[PDB]
C-alpha cells in the first residue's frame, strides 16, 4: 500500500492533497474493498472499507481524509512452552494449565452435523496450540480489552478538527496500521499506530520469534500510549508518506531516527525500491497540482534496473553465448519502465527473481548495501557480475519457457481479465520499484498472467472548497453473481482514466441510475 | 473559508450511480448505518454472511471441513464470545448504529431472498454482535495475530 499527504505550501493552489492507495488480494473475500457515501444531517463520509465493516476505513469528506497501510505492529507474542508433568515449566515450577472442554458441530456430506470435542487449554500467557512438529505455543494477543475499534474509526473520520482526530486516535482502540491524515485546514499527519506491548528488552526480531514461555521475565502486561509511537505532523518537507517501509523516512528531511524509539516497535531493514520511489516522487516535486499528483501515482519505474543494468550489461556482452549477448542488448535499449509495449520487462523480472529472490527482496547480490544515510539511492550495483550473468543465462531459459520468447511485449502477457473484459496491463512488482502495483500471478500455459494483488481502491483528493477527488476500484463495487458492477471499471484502470468522486448532492442527483427508498 | 454548506437529508434513500456506488442519505445516524448495511448486502451479501458465519465460530458447522481450521482458531482464541462482550461494552449511541447496520443487512435479505446464496441463508438473521465479531477477527486475528504465525 502507498499513502501520501501533501501540505498546502508544497501545492500550487494552497490546499492539502491526499492519496488512498491500499494493496491487497484481488480474491480474498475479507480483503475486498467497497466504495460508499454516507450522509446525515450531522456528518458525511465517502470512501472504501473492507466488506462487512460498518465504518469506512479509507475515508474523506469536505473537511478531512485518512488512509491506511500495513505496518505490521507486533501486537502478539508467541511463546514456546516447556511441557512437564502434565503442565508447563514457569519460573522454575511446573504450572497446571487452565482447561475448558468445548465443542463445535462439523457439517457432514449428507447435510447432518457431527458433534466434535474441542479442549481449550491456556497458560498464563494465553491460549495454547500445538504445531505439527509438536511444539507447544501459547499466543498472547494485546488489546483484547479494547472494544472500541469501530467507534474510534468513526470518531476519527467524522472529526471536526485535527485535535479531535488525535484525541480519538489516542484512545488506542485500533491495534495496527500506519495512518496518514490531511484536512482543509492544511494539516497533514503520519502516525505509526497500534497497540504495542511495553517490553524492557529484546529487539523486534526477538519478539517476532518464539519467546521463552518458561519465565515471567518475558510476560508483558502494559501497552504504549500514542505519545510513545513514531508520528509526524506538518514536517519541514511539506509531506508525509508510507509504502509499507519502516517508519524511518516518513518525510524528507526526517524528524526523528530509530534510536529515538524502543527497538521492538519496527524493523530497521532496507526500504523497498517502491518506498524509495515514494520518497523521491514527493520530495523532488514542488508546486503540485491535483493532476500532477495523480500522474506521479502512476509511476511504474523498474528501479531495480537502474541499480543493476549498468554493471550487468557489460558483463553479459562478453559472454560467449550469442543469446546472452542478444539479451544484454535487449535489456540495454529498454527505457526501464513497465509499459505494456516493453519487450525487455518480462526478461528483466525473471533475472531479478534469481538475483534478488522470488519476492525480489534479496540484498546479498548488490555491491553497495542499503544505508539509512542514503535511503533512496542504495543498495546499488552488482557484487558478482560473473554469477549475475549465469543468472541471466538461466533467466533467458525461464522467460522463453514461461512466455514463449525473450522479447514478448509486457502487456501481451500481463492482462487484467474480469468476466468478459480483457485489457493490457502496465506497472508491476513493487519490490522492483514500481510505485503503482500489480503483483502478476505466474503465467498459465499460454503465458497469460493477471493481478493477484495490488491496486484496488485508488483515490486522490484535493481539500479545496469544495473538495475535488478522483478514484477507481480495480475490481468494481460488487461481486454478487450476475452483477454488472464487477468488471465495469477495469478498462478505465488500464488507461488510468479516473472517475470524479461525487460528494455534492447535485452531482449525485445528476448521476443517479437507481433510487432505493428505505425505512428503519 | 468555511466548508460548503452541508446537505440536510429530509428522507431515507440510497441513490446509486452508474458504477454501483451507493450514496446513502439518512435523517439520522441509525438510518444511515441501516442503509449502509442494506447497500453492502446488495453488493456483497454472500461473502459478508459467510464471513459473519465464520466469526460466530460456526464455519465448520455451516459449511464443513474446509472451514474447520478457522473455527478451531477462533474458538480457541475465544473470539465469538469476546465479540458478545465488546458488543455489550459499546456506548449506547454506537451500539444503536451497529444494530441498525445488522438490521439493514437482514432487511435486504428479507426483501430480496433470491439474491442470497442457499449456503449462507442459514446465517440470517445477523446481529450487531456479529458485526463486532467479524471486525474483531479481522483486526486482531487476521492482521495482528494470524494463525500462520502461531501455528507456523
Amino acid at each position: 500500500s502507498n499513502s501520501w499527504a501533501v501540505a498546502p505550501g508544497k501545492t500550487a493552489n494552497g490546499n492539502a492533497l491526499l492519496l488512498q492507495n491500499p494493496h491487497l488480494s484481488w480474491t480474498t473475500d475479507y480483503f475486498t474493498y467497497y466504495e460508499a457515501h454516507l450522509v446525515t444531517p450531522d456528518f458525511e463520509i465517502y470512501g472504501a472499507t473492507q466488506i462487512g465493516l460498518p465504518v469506512i476505513r479509507f475515508a474523506f469528506n469536505q473537511r478531512m481524509g485518512i488512509t491506511n497501510t500495513v505496518n505490521g505492529m507486533v501486537g502478539a507474542t508467541n511463546y514456546r512452552l516447556t511441557l512437564q508433568d502434565g503442565g508447563y515449566l514457569y519460573d522454575g515450577q511446573v504450572r497446571p494449565f487452565e482447561r475448558r472442554q468445548a465443542s463445535y458441530r462439523l457439517r457432514q456430506a449428507d447435510g447432518s452435523t457431527v458433534d466434535k470435542p474441542l479442549e481449550i487449554r491456556s497458560s498464563v500467557h494465553g491460549p495454547v496450540f500445538e504445531r505439527a512438529d509438536g511444539t507447544a505455543v501459547a499466543v498472547r494477543v494485546a488489546g483484547l480489552d479494547r472494544p472500541g475499534m469501530l467507534e474510534q474509526y468513526f470518531d476519527m473520520i467524522t472529526a471536526h478538527s485535527f485535535d479531535d482526530y488525535e484525541a480519538a486516535m489516542a484512545r488506542m482502540q485500533v491495534p495496527t496500521f500506519n495512518i496518514v491524515y490531511a484536512d482543509r485546514e492544511g494539516t497533514i499527519n503520519y502516525s505509526f499506530n497500534g497497540v504495542a506491548p511495553k517490553r524492557a528488552e529484546g529487539d523486534i526480531a526477538f519478539w517476532q520469534g518464539n519467546v521463552p514461555g518458561d519465565s515471567s521475565r518475558y510476560l508483558w502486561t502494559e501497552t504504549h500510549p500514542l505519545d510513545d509511537l513514531p508520528r509526524v505532523t506538518n514536517p519541514p518537507g511539506g509531506f508525509v508518506q508510507n509504502s509499507n517501509d519502516p517508519p524511518w523516512t516518513p518525510t524528507w528531511p526526517v524528524t526523528y531516527c530509530p534510536a529515538n524509539h524502543p527497538s521492538y516497535l519496527a524493523p530497521q531493514t532496507p526500504h523497498s525500491l517502491r518506498a524509495q520511489q515514494s520518497v523521491r516522487l514527493m520530495s523532488e516535486n514542488d508546486d503540485l497540482t491535483l493532476e500532477r499528483f495523480m500522474a506521479l501515482q502512476f509511476s511504474h519505474r523498474a528501479v531495480m534496473a537502474d541499480r543493476t543494468l549498468p554493471d550487468l550489461i557489460p558483463a553479459a556482452l562478453i559472454d560467449p553465448d550469442p543469446e546472452v549477448q542478444a539479451a544484454a542488448r535487449l535489456l540495454a535499449a529498454w527505457d526501464r519502465d513497465f509499459t505494456s509495449d516493453s519487450r525487455a520487462a518480462l526478461l528483466f523480472e525473471e533475472w531479478a527473481r534469481l538475483f534478488a529472490g522470488q519476492n525480489f527482496a534479496g540484498q546479498a547480490a548488490f555491491a553497495t548495501p542499503w544505508s539509512l544515510d542514503k535511503p533512496v539511492s542504495t543498495p546499488y550495483g552488482v557484487r558478482d557480475p560473473k554469477a549475475a550473468v549465469d543468472q541471466l543465462r538461466t533467466a533467458i531459459a525461464n522467460t522463453k519457457r514461461k512466455y514463449g520468447a525473450i522479447d514478448r511485449p509486457f502487456g501481451d502477457a500481463s492482462r487484467m481479465i474480469l468476466n468478459d473484459v480483457n485489457v493490457p496491463g502496465a506497472a508491476g512488482y513493487g519490490n522492483l520499484g514500481s510505485f503503482r502495483v500489480f503483483t502478476w500471478s505466474d503465467p498459465d500455459e499460454n503465458g497469460i498472467r493477471t493481478p493477484v494483488h495490488g491496486e484496488t481502491w485508488v483515490a486522490m483528493i484535493e481539500f479545496s472548497t469544495p473538495v475535488r477527488a478522483y478514484g477507481l476500484m480495480s475490481y468494481g463495487n460488487s461481486r454478487q453473481p450476475g452483477t454488472t458492477h464487477y468488471s465495469d471499471q477495469i478498462e478505465r484502470v488500464s488507461r488510468a482514466d479516473f472517475r470524479e468522486l461525487l460528494l455534492r448532492r447535485e452531482q449525485v442527483e445528476a448521476a443517479v441510475q437507481e433510487r432505493t427508498p428505505f425505512n428503519f | 473559508q468555511a466548508p460548503i454548506a452541508a446537505y440536510k437529508p429530509r428522507s431515507n434513500e440510497i441513490l446509486w450511480d452508474g458504477y454501483g456506488v451507493p450514496h446513502i442519505y439518512g435523517v439520522d445516524a441509525p438510518s444511515a448505518f441501516y442503509g449502509y448495511g442494506w447497500a453492502q448486502a446488495r453488493s456483497h451479501g454472500d461473502n459478508i454472511l459467510r464471513l459473519y458465519g465464520e466469526a460466530r465460530g460456526k464455519g465448520a458447522e455451516y459449511w464443513g471441513p474446509d472451514y474447520e481450521q478457522t473455527t478451531v482458531w477462533l474458538l480457541t482464541n475465544g473470539v465469538p464470545e469476546r465479540a458478545q462482550q465488546w458488543y455489550a461494552q459499546q456506548s449506547p449511541d454506537f451500539r444503536a448504529n451497529l444494530d441498525a447496520f445488522a438490521a439493514g443487512i437482514n432487511a435486504y435479505a428479507q426483501q430480496n431472498p433470491d439474491d442470497i446464496s442457499p449456503e449462507v441463508r442459514q446465517v440470517l438473521p445477523v446481529s450487531g454482535a456479529d458485526v463486532v465479531a467479524h471486525a474483531h477477527r479481522l483486526m486482531n486475528f487476521l492482521y495482528v495475530a494470524s494463525p500462520g504465525r502461531t501455528l507456523g
